[PDB]
């Protein structure tokens, strides 16, 4: 799972090492950000339903096509599992910035998901939007301090260009 | 591989949960002692060609049959290959010493070491004596009590960390065993 | 791999037997109605994509616990795996009705498939649930009876090879079972 | 085995595809040829047993040598050996025109003969004068049709090539 | 691998001696009948195509089952196989009496085998049989008895070398068996 | 384990070769030259002891550090660990001498040991400091032959090479 301590460890192993000093010297760098992203952390686990319905809400409101027959949004099931998806990544963001990694959002939810959302016919500009809604509505120092708004809207971003 | 964080991680997403408060005290203690963690390791790494040779010829005062014709350490490509694998365990005990989590040593190191060491007839009572050695060797560097070395450190408490790199260590016994 | 020729070969071979107009009539039956066979298969790879779609949302909307943290669809990584499976699986399945044979199913996909799944965790059970829907699809596929869409054909009776690749679909749940 | 199907069908799994237009067209030719090979198959499998003993009476008639002891011909066992072999390989030109392709030949008449024929010391002319003698003894339209008589000949052709 | 001498020094390795005098006897025999080896083992090569031919044609006379359809030795590439398995084992017969030792039969020829042929479906009591009369004829060679053959030699008795080859030969259906 | 006869046949399998005629002339060479290197390993396996205390007393009177507190032969039980060891080395010249070859050195004595020299502080030139003065010592006619001389001093030599 991708994090500072993992990839450290990771080349030291590919290369027989015991760690070294620029090993601890990059962990240090663990204790130095930890704060930001773990108060993005604690903010988004907080209020994740609110946050999940604006940018669900956003989806359908920005794609009123998709409520279409045939089409991805076309019955309430459907919608649900829709807002429930939202809800799958904002849980793998809350996830990177406790690992301080893009590791959880890697393995899963974007692995594979190419491949799920062209098969199912699932339009990636839908989820985009959705998360791409969150990333502008977030309001700094309303929601969270200006480093731990840095630290959740990089994954926003990391995962807009994920699915781009 | 897994790290203390993204233990937590793995253990919430099995209950499709968000990491909060509630949960991350731990987290933040881990990250409130990470310079004790940074130095723990320090004193292994800095001393770890002594470790591996002083508890590998341990298991063999110990036990003088090692070297006798037949003994599993006699020649130098045996000998050499022992010394060899002492440092790899000491290696993969540090990386889950610096990661707060065991899993690079189970899935790189101990994973499938017993069916190894059974195929190719070395013992591992013997390898269980020289991972004890370093062990004890450990605890002491951590704790700054070793009897010929002392190091620099500001001084507290590192208990919990011996304690973990203790039970790393006696992870490799558990898995040969 | 074989087909429904070389099948016949290999039943002579076994006899010593030289193949004449005694053992011809299926294979000349085989060509007559070699055109059917062959807007058969295209009626399955025309429609290969929805077909494994609907086949595995409908395993997990009949299972929804294959999608529950835990399920072995949970996660992207999980249900592309599961979906590419499933059009693997399809595909081998054209295979054998454009030769007429299992051989190729049975030889390339089959062999290994059950010992693969149980170290990996994949249900058998979901596994044969999707291929019965496939199963299903099929069917309705090649006698243009597909409730969603019809293709163009000459009128004419295809119960046949709608039982042949019923039969190549059910090898797989036999396999796997 | 080597035929018009199994190679299209190899082809598309080497590559991960499904059956598409160029291989169901490849499988439409099956159709169209398949008359005249199977009228060759049928006249063989009728009068193998003439056809042979012409065959292996050739080989003989023309290298009187290997009666002599120590040749590959030198008893009645032997001889009677080299006439199943031509019947043999007549049984696989049989089965090379029922399948549409070369495979049976291939797979157990030419793989490893190079080595059989050397290590047991049976010389490689005496199962070509067998074979061409067959082919050349062809008689059209007395025997069978022109294109069963081209589907014949050229599995004849192929082992002979396969043997020089 | 090892050789003559190789095999007393593991011997006496096994027990931390060296090797003396007294130990010496047999080695400076086997050096001081080294020609009479030498032209053993040419005996052997220089009719090795023969009696490969020979032995497999032999299993074959005894049980023309095995040419049969379904036989083992039915079809070009299955006999190629066999004449093919024949002449490896033979050539590692003749290393074994090259060297004065098994060991290059023991782990480079025989270990294994026996799961192979199991594997494969080939027929370990056929292979004996070949295995058997190509000992009879290689015993022949070396004490130059051959019916069809006689080669040159200085006159004297090579019954150990005769009877040292034929133990290797009985080692390959020892390990098939 | 390299010797005369391990080395062709080892070329022979390689290449899939029955044995020829240079192997066996090769191995002529064993039936040559065998009589000086046995020579040499009778009179090494008969004297062995007062070789090895000559060569270990060799190396503490060059080296008297080693006695010193942290040094190599700190104590007694060290001390007989060292001559043990010159032991170990003329015993595997014994076995070299009798096989003909390098094999017992490189498989026993060599393969590993610059790890574990390095590994447990043994200077290198300790033991080289052993085998040169045993190398020197030889003295021919009195101890043996010249060409028994010449066996044992390459196997010395090459030993020495293999720790320089
Ligand atoms: C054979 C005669 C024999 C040994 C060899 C030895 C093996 C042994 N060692 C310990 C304990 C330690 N060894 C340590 C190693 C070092 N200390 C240093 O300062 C350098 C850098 C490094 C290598 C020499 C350390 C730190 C210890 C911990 C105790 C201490 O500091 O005093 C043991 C004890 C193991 C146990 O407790 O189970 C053994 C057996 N002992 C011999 O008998
Ligand atoms: C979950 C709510 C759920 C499903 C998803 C669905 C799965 C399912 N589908 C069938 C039967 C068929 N599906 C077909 C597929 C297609 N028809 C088309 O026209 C397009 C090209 C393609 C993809 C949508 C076809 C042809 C059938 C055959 C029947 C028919 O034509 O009506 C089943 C039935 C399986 C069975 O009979 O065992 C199932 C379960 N069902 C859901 O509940
Ligand atoms: C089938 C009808 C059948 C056989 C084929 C044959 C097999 C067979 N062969 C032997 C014994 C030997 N074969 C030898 C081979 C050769 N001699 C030569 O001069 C050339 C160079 C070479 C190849 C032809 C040799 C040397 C012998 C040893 C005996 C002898 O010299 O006469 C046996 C006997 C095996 C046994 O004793 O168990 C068999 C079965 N026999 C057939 O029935
Ligand atoms: C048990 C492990 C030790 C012990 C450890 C303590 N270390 C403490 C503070 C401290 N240590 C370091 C070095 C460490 N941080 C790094 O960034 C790197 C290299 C990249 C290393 C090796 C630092 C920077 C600090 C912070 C204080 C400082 O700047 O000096 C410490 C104090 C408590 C705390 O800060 O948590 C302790 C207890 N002390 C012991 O007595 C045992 C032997
Ligand atoms: C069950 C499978 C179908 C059905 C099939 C029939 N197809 C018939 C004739 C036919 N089909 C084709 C197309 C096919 N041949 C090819 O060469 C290729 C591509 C390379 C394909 C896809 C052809 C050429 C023909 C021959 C007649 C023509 O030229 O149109 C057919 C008529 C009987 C027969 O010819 O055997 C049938 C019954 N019909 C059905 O109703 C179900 C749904
Ligand atoms: C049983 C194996 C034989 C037999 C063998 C004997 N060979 C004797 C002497 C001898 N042979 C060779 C040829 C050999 N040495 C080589 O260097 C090479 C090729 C590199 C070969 C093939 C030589 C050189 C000699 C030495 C005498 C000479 O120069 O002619 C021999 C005599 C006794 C002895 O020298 O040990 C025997 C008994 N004799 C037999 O009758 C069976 C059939
Ligand atoms: C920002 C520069 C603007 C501003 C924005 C407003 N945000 C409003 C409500 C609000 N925002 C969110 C999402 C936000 N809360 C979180 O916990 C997280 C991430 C962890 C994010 C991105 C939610 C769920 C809500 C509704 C609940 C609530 O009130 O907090 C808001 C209220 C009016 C509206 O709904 O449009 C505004 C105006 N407010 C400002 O003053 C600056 C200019
Ligand atoms: C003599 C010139 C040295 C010296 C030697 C010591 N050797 C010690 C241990 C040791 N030696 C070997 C190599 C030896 N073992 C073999 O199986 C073979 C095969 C040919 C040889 C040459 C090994 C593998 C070991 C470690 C295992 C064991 O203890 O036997 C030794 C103990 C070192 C320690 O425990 O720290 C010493 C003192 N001593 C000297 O003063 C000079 C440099
Ligand atoms: C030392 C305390 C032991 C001892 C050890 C020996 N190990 C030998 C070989 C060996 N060890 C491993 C596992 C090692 N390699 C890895 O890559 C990893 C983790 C990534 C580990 C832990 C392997 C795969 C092998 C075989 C390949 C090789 O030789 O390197 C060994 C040689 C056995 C032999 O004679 O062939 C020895 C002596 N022996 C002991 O007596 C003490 C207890
Ligand atoms: C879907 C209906 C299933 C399901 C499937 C999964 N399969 C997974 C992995 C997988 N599948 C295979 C066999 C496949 N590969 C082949 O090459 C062939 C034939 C040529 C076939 C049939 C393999 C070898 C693997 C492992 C390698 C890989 O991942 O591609 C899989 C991933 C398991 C994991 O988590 O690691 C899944 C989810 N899962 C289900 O729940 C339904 C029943
Ligand atoms: C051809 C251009 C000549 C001609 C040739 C004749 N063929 C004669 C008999 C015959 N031919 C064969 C082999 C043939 N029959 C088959 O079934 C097959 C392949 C499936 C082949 C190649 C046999 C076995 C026989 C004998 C039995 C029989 O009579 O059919 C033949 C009879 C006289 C002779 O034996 O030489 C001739 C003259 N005949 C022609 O009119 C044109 C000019
Ligand atoms: C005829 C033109 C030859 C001739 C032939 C002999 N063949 C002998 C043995 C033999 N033949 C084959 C090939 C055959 N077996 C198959 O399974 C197939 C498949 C198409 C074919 C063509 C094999 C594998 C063998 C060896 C096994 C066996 O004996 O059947 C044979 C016996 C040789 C011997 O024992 O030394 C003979 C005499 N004889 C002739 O005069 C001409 C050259
Ligand atoms: C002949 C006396 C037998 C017989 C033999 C067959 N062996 C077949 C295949 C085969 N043999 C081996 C082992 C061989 N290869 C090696 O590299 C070594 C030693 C280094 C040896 C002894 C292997 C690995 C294989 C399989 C690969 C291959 O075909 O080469 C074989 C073919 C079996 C099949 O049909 O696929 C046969 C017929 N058969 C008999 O009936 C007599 C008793
Ligand atoms: C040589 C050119 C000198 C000479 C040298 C002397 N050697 C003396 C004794 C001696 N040498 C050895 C080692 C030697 N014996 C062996 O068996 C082997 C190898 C297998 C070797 C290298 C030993 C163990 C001894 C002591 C026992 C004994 O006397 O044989 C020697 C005696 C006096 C001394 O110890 O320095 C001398 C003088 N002697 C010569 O005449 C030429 C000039």
């Amino acid at each position: 799972m991708k994090s500072v301590i993992t990839t450290v460890v990771s080349a030291a192993d590919a290369a027989g090492r015991f760690p070294s000093n620029s090993d601890l010297e990059s962990i240090q760098g663990n204790i130095q950000r930890s704060a930001a992203r773990l108060e993005a952390a604690e903010k988004l686990a907080g209020n994740h339903e609110a946050v999940v319905k604006e940018a669900g809400d956003a989806c359908f409101a920005k794609y009123a096509y998709l409520k279409n027959p045939g089409e991805a949004g076309e019955n309430q099931e459907k919608i649900n599992k829709c807002y429930r998806d939202v809800d799958h990544y904002m849980r793998l963001v809350n996830y990177c910035l406790v690992v301080g990694g893009t590791g959880p959002l890697d393995e899963w939810g974007i692995a594979g998901a190419r491949e799920v959302y062209r098969t199912l016919n699932l339009p990636t500009s839908a989820y985009v939007a959705s998360i791409a809604y969150t990333r502008d509505r977030l309001c700094v120092p309303r929601d969270m301090s200006a480093q731990a708004g840095v630290e959740f809207s990089a994954y926003l971003d990391y995962l807009i260009n994920a699915l781009s | 591989m897994l790290d203390a964080f993204s233990r937590v991680v793995v253990n919430s997403d099995a209950k499709a949960a968000y990491v909060g408060g509630s949960d991350l005290q731990a987290l933040k203690s881990f990250i409130a002692d990470g310079n004790k963690r940074l130095d723990a390791v320090n004193s292994i790494v800095s001393n770890a060609s002594c470790m591996v040779s002083d508890a590998v010829s341990g298991m063999i005062c110990e036990n003088p049959g090692l070297i006798s014709p037949g003994g599993n350490c006699y020649t130098n490509r045996r000998m050499a290959a022992c010394l060899r694998d002492g440092e790899i365990i000491l290696r993969y005990v540090s990386y889950a010493l610096l990661a707060g989590d065991a899993s690079v040593l189970e899935d790189r190191c101990l994973n499938g070491l017993k069916e190894t060491y059974i195929a190719l007839g070395v013992p591992t009572n013997s390898s269980i004596r020289a991972v004890s050695i370093m062990k004890a060797q450990a605890v002491a560097f951590i704790t700054n009590t070793a009897t010929e070395r002392k190091m620099s450190f500001a001084a507290g408490d590192c208990t919990s960390l011996a304690s973990e790199v203790a039970s790393y260590f006696d992870r490799v016994g558990a898995a040969i065993s």
